[PDB]
């Protein structure tokens, strides 16, 4: 739906 | 057309270095380049088969080499949680059968666990014992890894004797088994270049 590219294969931590 | 292509190139170029990285212990190296692998996602990058699979490797990578920064977090779960996550999806999306990602799953959840214990976050350990281990492995571990909790005996074997560093030198042996075998085209040229 509003899933994005980098969401989905997201590499880095959102929170670190 | 001609961006995505390069993007593309850019990309696995950047996927063949951070898995050097990786593979020889430089993991800060692999961050540094994870990062910049990052910030490439937002770009075309072509028809998503096309980068699907290197990315979801690198994804798991990029859990397990967070895997002891419980402080971190890929999903508002630990990185090993997520890395299991993504597991998942590896052996969905690259046609694997359960068997051939058993011992790989069963690495993942032994290290969620310990990591959690080594850090004396009891608590946690024991959730993720009872989330991920429960419908899978065997009871005396599961009892031993309990006990281990109750007690809080990080003198256990089980706990003395795990090595992160083969564990994740392990994920990577299995991971890396599922790509196919080129050479980045930027690394030839480069190579043809100096």
């Amino acid at each position: 739906s509003q899933e994005t590219f980098e969401e989905k294969y997201r590499l880095s931590p959102t929170l670190s | 057309r001609l961006e995505e292509a390069v993007n593309r190139w850019v990309l696995k170029f950047y996927f063949h270095e951070a898995l050097r990285a990786f593979r020889g212990s430089r993991y800060g190296d692999f961050r540094q380049i994870r990062d910049i692998m990052q910030a490439l996602l937002v770009r075309p990058l072509g028809k998503e088969h096309t980068v699907s699979r290197l990315l979801r490797v690198m994804q798991c990578l990029s859990r397990i080499e967070e895997g002891e920064n419980l402080d971190c977090s890929f999903d508002m779960l630990t990185p090993l949680e997520s890395a299991i996550n993504v597991l998942e999806m590896i052996k969905t999306e690259f046609t694997l059968t359960e068997a051939v990602v058993e011992s790989s799953r069963k690495l993942v959840k032994e290290a969620a666990v310990i990591i959690c214990i080594k850090n004396k976050e009891f608590e946690k350990a024991s959730k993720i014992l009872k989330k991920h281990m429960s419908k899978d492995t065997t009871q005396k571990l599961r009892n031993d890894l309990l006990n281990i909790i109750r007690e809080k005996n990080l003198a256990h074997p089980v706990i003395q004797n795990f090595s992160y560093e083969t564990f994740q030198q392990k994920m990577l042996r299995f991971l890396e088994s599922h790509l196919d075998d080129a050479e980045p085209y930027l690394l030839t040229m480069a190579k043809k270049a100096l």
